[PDB]
């Protein structure tokens, strides 16, 4: 039953076909059975692929929108296409957000799962805010900040700071600060503090958790290098 | 890029090896394992230049002075170490300087005077004695403790700077 | 009882020969002082070198000489691999063929086929189906018509005079004085090859003359060289402008290679920025006027500049060192110059030392002086262009394609990275 | 001063100083090219005369495109030459920038460089060679004491003489910025840098000593010493540049043939061509060399011999 | 106005949204007006992207099916997914064939456009056949044979041995031979002949088409070398 759905999702990911896998994971989590970290990783990746592709599409369309201004009324239909794309993004974003309240947040059995779900909620809030404007964007970013702080407090109080999930949460929070609050100083200080904490807790992890950390730290160094100027 | 050949000389027990190991590995050796010969490499940034240091740590025991002399012949600059609780080691700095002049066939060799073990109580070689000796040769004097690491980088980095001056 | 031990990095130490003490325990302190561990190194005895166990008692080795060599057991290494299929023109970095379905590294953008996996470099340095049809998207001007112009400069083999012939024309006074009849014939053949050529990004070739000594007549260009803007006024360039210049420059090199003509001299002096927008190149080919002849032969004589020369063309052990790879290497140095704004080898003031250290392979252009806003893909491209071996360098179709891909990918990569994906690979 | 100068050298130096005092500002229009004295690796030397004064001098023009800041820096660095006064140094008048060109006004020498003399003579007598070496050593010592500057480009092309037999040096590396600028200009055919300096290690004038020794050997044999003469090449009493450099780095240096040269000279050149720069003697130790003592004891009418060899009428 | 649709499709091209581009170009096809040279490239590329994505999906699914060789219903589920994607691919190919035969084939004023359309017809028949198995496979193979013969005759008559279209047609015909008829001798003969013809006019390479022609020729050489075994 559920294992068949898991096999179907793995096959779809192998074939890169994503929307079917997204629906499969949606019904899997709607079933209400116990969810493990491995299973939810597939759901996260599946949603991430489509949302990132569409985010890239919106970015390119918006870039073209301001590419030419003194021209014919083709920018108008281009922005109509953009608005259609944005509506499509909002639909899937709302579905994803509602999924957490339906099954993920209520059926919270372990702290790291709560941290993961809150991080996802904040990430998708930021994704929506990328196109959201005005009071709606302000409310969404406030909600994102709430989840960010709640997740960070639990991560600090419960688990080690050398786990990759906490590092990713800090990185995403810093990026959100830069892209919304536009505070390079506070974000830079927080990123440096997180990197120093990671460096303090080194050579003390498991065989599996020896590669993710490397990529995350490399990204942190890159972000600090870019933001130093 | 730039390589410097540094030789550590002086009487037995003054702390040549403990100073060297503090430079290389940031660790104090409390055991006394007399040196016959030991060489080390360490890359370090000094005054903005990435430096490759070859540290030639020599025997204080004169029984092994033939080995010491082979290391001295390759060296470009010399840390001349005495201990602040051993007046003979201080007086014998003259012996080591004369050895350097003999082996290098030159009176114009970069040298730094190092007074080590400054963390000890009841020091018996005072600052005025040490500074007067360094002055008498026209060389810097650096106080060090291999135990606390005080002065260790300054001693080696000053010698590198003296070699650069001489080049 | 002491034992003399020789260590890597030309170091050495002596340890006492105490009964009940192993070699490993004796040398542990030395290895820790030197950033090494016994488990990843090997120990040999002189008897010429006989390997011994680390647990061997040092007492039985009294008076002997030991040597330590570092082992290699765990290379490890990795990239973040994600399955992906490219719908535009792309090629495997290793297998150099067309690429439809395969693998991609999210880290550096390395792309390779399914079958090429085992050949991918370990370090993330920063019955099969056939292929298919990919998507689609005697000319000497007579005397009396050449206006003798004004001297401008002297290069490696010529002198510059800007004259008038149906308008402003460029005339290059060759430094060769007495051309051999065979040399003259080869010169005429190459001129005839060049005449029937035309491109948007290559300067027009406009014949020659032989009555007033021997010289080449080309289309005159207005504006100034790239070298001027990079190092006379020190005017910085934006990422869009810089990558556009690189793309245009590569556009014409593919054309020249398609007509099978080796440039041999692509240095930043020889690139013009006409109308401040369009890249134009001249001063190419002409195998005759280089490598001064001793008779019926033109044995290779080095000449010109040395920054843009590739290692092999310096080494001179090859019969025809000027190959397509030479132009590739030149393009690599040009990319580096554009990206850094500083000439290569800016810390060495002796050209003899530059030549020697390039020749033995001891010295390569810096890769740390790059700026902090260039995407890592361009760094990978620049690194690949400067390989010492000539076999593994890419040919200009691939570099043109990669430049095109990284150019069209520009709008999305300006912002910082976000959350990365997981491994998502099977090995 | 205050130096060991005789009446003749001191008087000639004073006369040249007085001539310089008659020269003020230098401009492109102030000089007229009389003849071309030879083309350099990246420049050319023209015989010119300062029309407002009528004095015939030597002018070298250097073509190197640089930013104005570096131009002014080199101009400031060139001002040290005014305080440089020694009989072993080619006299200078000044330098200025014009027309995207670097022009230097220096004392014209009718004797010319040693390269043309060697070409027109084939080989040089040992007595003639010995006199030049002591003057070279004294000039190098003067430069190292008064300015602490290593020539780094010692070669026969940088030594000028006159019909009066005087020997002077030129092309010294006074301006380091200019040295760096000329580094990436063009390529040469043969070189004389010491093997150690090819490795990035600085030993100051040891390389100069090594280069001087090889130059003296080449002037003595009438052939570039690299590669060493092979059989019939040595009995006469197109190699790639990279091959030459590798050979110099990884081969024993050549030596003077026996018998045709004095054993003191052979020992002197062996000391001057020690593979290890540290073992190579300095100017002080070379000064007290027995061959140098014999050369000092000897007296040679070099000026008349040179005039006869070139063909000048006394 | 069809130019609005042209600009819409052009925008969708860089937008990497190929389904909307396909629909927009299908609308222009339905307009029933004779197309230009430029728009044909857009149409071909748009449909080619979708067909190739589906082909890759089919290939990976077939590879997994050959890999498993187990006793479970996961293989059955994978086969069902394969037949579903094959069905949708069949629908897409049928739509393309209908549009081609109802608007482009009837109105082919210039022979070059006719050659291009016949080449498309043959390649799409090949796409059908590579999943087809049975009598219908034989029928579509015969139809592809007719189309390829018709295109090849006109190419040999009124097309230079250097223009890229003829080179691509030769490549496709060679691939079809090697895959369907499994007759390497004649395919190699055709490849060698076409390569010699291209080499004959190795100079007549103008600005319009220089890199494409040599790229195709290099691919031909690679395939010939592979087929040497
Ligand atoms: N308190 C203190 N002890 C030191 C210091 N430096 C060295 N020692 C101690 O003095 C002893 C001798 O030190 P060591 O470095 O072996 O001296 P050495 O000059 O290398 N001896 P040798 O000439 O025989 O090789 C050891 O017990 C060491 O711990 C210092 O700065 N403070
Ligand atoms: N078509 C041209 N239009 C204008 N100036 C030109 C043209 N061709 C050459 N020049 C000028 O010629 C000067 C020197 O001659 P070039 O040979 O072009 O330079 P070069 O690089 O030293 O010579 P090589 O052979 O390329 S190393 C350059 O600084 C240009 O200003
Ligand atoms: N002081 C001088 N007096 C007379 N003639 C000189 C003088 N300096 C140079 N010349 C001549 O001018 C030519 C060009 O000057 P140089 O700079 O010596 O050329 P060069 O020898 O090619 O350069 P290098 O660096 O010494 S190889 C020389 O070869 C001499 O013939
Ligand atoms: O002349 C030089 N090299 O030779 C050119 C190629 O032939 C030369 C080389 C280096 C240099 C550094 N500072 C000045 N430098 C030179 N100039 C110079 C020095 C002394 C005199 I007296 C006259 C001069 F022009
Ligand atoms: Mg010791
Ligand atoms: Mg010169
Ligand atoms: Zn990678
Ligand atoms: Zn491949």
């Amino acid at each position: 039953d559920k294992e068949e759905l898991v096999q179907r999702a793995k096959l779809a990911e192998q074939a890169e076909r994503y929307d079917d896998m997204a629906a499969a994971m949606k019904e899997v989590t709607e079933t209400g059975v116990e969810l493990s970290n491995e299973e939810r990783n597939l759901l996260s990746v599946a949603y991430k692929n489509v949302v990132g592709a569409r985010r890239s599409s919106w970015r390119v369309i918006s870039s073209i929108e301001q590419k030419t201004e003194g021209s014919e009324r083709k920018q108008q239909m281009a922005k109509e296409y953009r608005v259609k794309v944005e509506k499509e993004l909002r639909e899937i974003c709302y579905d994803v957000l509602g999924l957490l309240d339906k099954h993920l947040i209520p059926k919270a059995s372990n702290p790291e799962s709560k941290v993961f779900y809150l991080k996802m909620k904040g990430d998708y809030y930021r994704y929506l805010a990328e196109v959201a404007t005005g009071e709606t964007r302000n409310s969404v970013v406030e909600d994102s900040q709430k989840a960010y702080q709640d997740a960070f407090e639990i991560s600090k109080a419960k688990m080690q700071p050398t786990h990759p999930i906490r590092l990713g949460l800090a990185l995403n929070f810093s990026v959100f600060y830069y892209e919304i609050l536009n505070s390079p100083d506070k974000a830079c200080q927080l990123a440096k503090q997180a990197f120093d904490d990671a460096i303090a807790e080194l050579d003390t992890l498991n065989e599996d958790s020896y590669k993710d950390s490397t990529l995350i730290m490399q990204l942190l160094r890159d972000n600090l290098t870019l933001w130093t100027s | 890029m730039t390589e410097y050949k540094l030789v550590v000389v002086g009487a037995g027990g003054v702390g040549k090896s403990a100073l060297t190991i503090q430079l290389i590995q940031n660790h104090f050796v409390d055991e006394y394992d007399p040196t016959i010969e030991d060489s080390y490499r360490k890359q370090v940034v000094i005054d903005g230049e990435t430096c490759l240091l070859d540290i030639l740590d020599t025997a204080g025991q004169e029984e092994y002075s033939a080995m010491r002399d082979q290391y001295m012949r390759t060296g470009e600059g010399f840390l001349c170490v005495f201990a602040i609780n051993n007046t003979k080691s201080f007086e014998d700095i003259h012996h080591y300087r004369e050895q350097i002049k003999r082996v290098k066939d030159s009176e114009d060799v970069p040298m730094v005077l190092v007074g080590n073990k400054c963390d000890l109580p009841s020091r018996t070689v005072d600052t005025k004695q040490a500074q007067d000796l360094a002055r008498s040769y026209g060389i810097p004097f650096i106080e060090t403790s291999a135990k606390t690491r005080q002065g260790v980088d300054d001693a080696f980095y000053t010698l590198v700077r003296e070699i650069r001056k001489h080049k | 009882p002491i034992v003399r031990v020789f260590l890597p990095n030309k170091q050495r130490t002596v340890v006492p020969a105490r009964c009940g003490v192993t070699v490993r325990d004796s040398l542990k302190k030395a290895l820790m002082m030197r950033g090494l561990i016994p488990e990843c190194c090997a120990v040999y005895r002189i008897q010429e070198k006989k390997p011994i166990g680390w647990d061997t008692d040092i007492s039985w080795l009294t008076g002997e000489e030991l040597h330590v060599e570092v082992l290699e057991n765990v290379p490890l290494t990795t990239h973040n691999f994600v399955r992906k299929t490219f719908f535009t023109l792309a090629f495997c970095d290793f297998c150099r063929k067309l690429l439809f379905q395969g693998f991609r590294c999210q880290t550096c953008g390395y792309k390779f086929h399914q079958r090429c996996s085992t050949e991918v470099p370990l370090m993330c340095v920063n019955r099969d189906r056939s292929s298919s049809a990919p998507n689609v998207h005697d000319w000497e001007i007579p005397d009396g018509q050449i206006t003798v112009g004004q001297r401008i400069g002297s290069g490696s083999f010529g002198t510059v005079y800007k004259g008038k012939w149906h308008g402003d024309v460029a005339v290059k006074m060759l430094n060769v004085t007495a051309p051999t009849p065979q040399q003259l014939q080869a010169f005429k053949n190459e001129v005839g090859v060049l005449r029937k050529t035309r491109h948007v990004n290559i300067l027009l070739f406009m014949g020659y003359s032989t009555k007033p000594q021997l010289a080449i007549v080309t289309q005159w260009c207005e504006g100034s060289s790239l070298y001027h803007h990079l190092h006379i006024i020190e005017t910085k360039f934006e990422m869009i402008k810089l990558i556009d210049i690189a793309r245009q420059t590569a556009q014409g090199m593919d054309y020249l290679h398609a007509k099978s003509i080796i440039h041999r001299d692509l240095k930043s002096n020889n690139i013009f920025l006409h109308e401040d927008l369009t890249v134009k190149i001249g001063d190419f080919g002409l195998a005759t006027v280089k490598s001064r002849w001793s008779g019926s032969h033109q044995f290779e004589q080095l000449s010109g500049s040395i920054l843009w020369m590739a290692p092999e063309v310096i080494r001179m052990q090859d019969k025809n060192p000027y190959s397509f790879q030479s132009d590739v290497y030149a393009f690599g140095i040009v990319l580096y110059e554009l990206m850094t704004g500083q000439l290569p080898y800016s810390n060495i003031n002796n050209r003899d030392q530059i030549i020697f250290m390039v020749g033995r392979g001891y010295l390569s252009p810096d890769l740390s002086k790059v700026r902090s806003n260039c995407p890592k893909a361009m760094k990978r491209l620049m690194a690949e262009c400067l390989k010492k071996k000539r076999d593994e360098r890419p040919l200009f179709p691939q570099i043109l394609a990669s430049i095109e891909l990284l150019a069209r990918s520009l709008p999305k990569i300006h912002r910082s990275a976000s959350e990365p994906s997981l491994n998502r690979a099977g090995f | 001063e205050e130096l060991e100068l005789d009446e003749q050298q001191r008087k000639r130096l004073e006369a040249f100083l007085t001539q310089k005092q008659k020269v003020g500002e230098l401009k492109d229009d102030d000089f007229e090219k009389i003849s071309e004295l030879g083309a350099g690796n990246g420049g050319v030397v023209f015989k010119v005369s300062h029309k407002p004064s009528g004095l015939v001098m030597a002018r070298k023009l250097i073509h190197l495109e640089i930013k104005p800041a570096i131009r002014n820096q080199i101009i400031r660095e060139l001002q040290v030459l005014h305080e440089c006064n020694s009989p072993y140094i080619v006299g200078f008048y000044g330098a200025f920038y014009s027309d995207g060109e670097i022009s230097i006004c220096m004392e014209h020498m009718d004797g010319g460089s040693l390269d043309q003399v060697l070409k027109k003579a084939g080989r040089i007598p040992e007595q003639i060679l010995g006199k030049v070496s002591i003057a070279v050593i004294k000039g190098l010592t003067y430069l190292r004491e008064k300015h602490k500057i290593m020539h780094r480009d010692v070669k026969p092309s940088n030594i000028l003489v006159n019909s009066r037999g005087e020997i002077k040096l030129c092309d010294f590396g006074v301006s380091g910025q200019l040295i760096d600028a000329m580094a990436n200009a063009f390529v040469g055919t043969r070189s004389y840098m010491s093997p150690e300096r090819l490795q990035g290690t600085h030993y100051s004038v040891q390389s100069d000593i090594w280069s001087m020794g090889l130059s003296l050997v080449e002037m003595a044999v009438g052939r570039y010493p690299i590669p060493p003469p092979d059989a019939k090449e040595l009995e006469l009493m197109p190699m790639a540049i990279f091959e030459l450099l590798d050979y110099i780095v990884n081969e024993p240096p050549p030596k003077l043939p026996s018998g045709v040269f004095s054993l003191e000279f052979q020992d002197f050149v062996n000391k001057c061509l020690i593979k290890n720069p540290a073992e190579r003697a300095d100017l002080k130790q070379l000064m007290v060399h027995a061959f140098i003592k014999r050369s000092d004891a000897e007296e040679v009418d070099f000026a008349g011999w040179l005039c006869s060899t070139i063909g000048l009428n006394q």
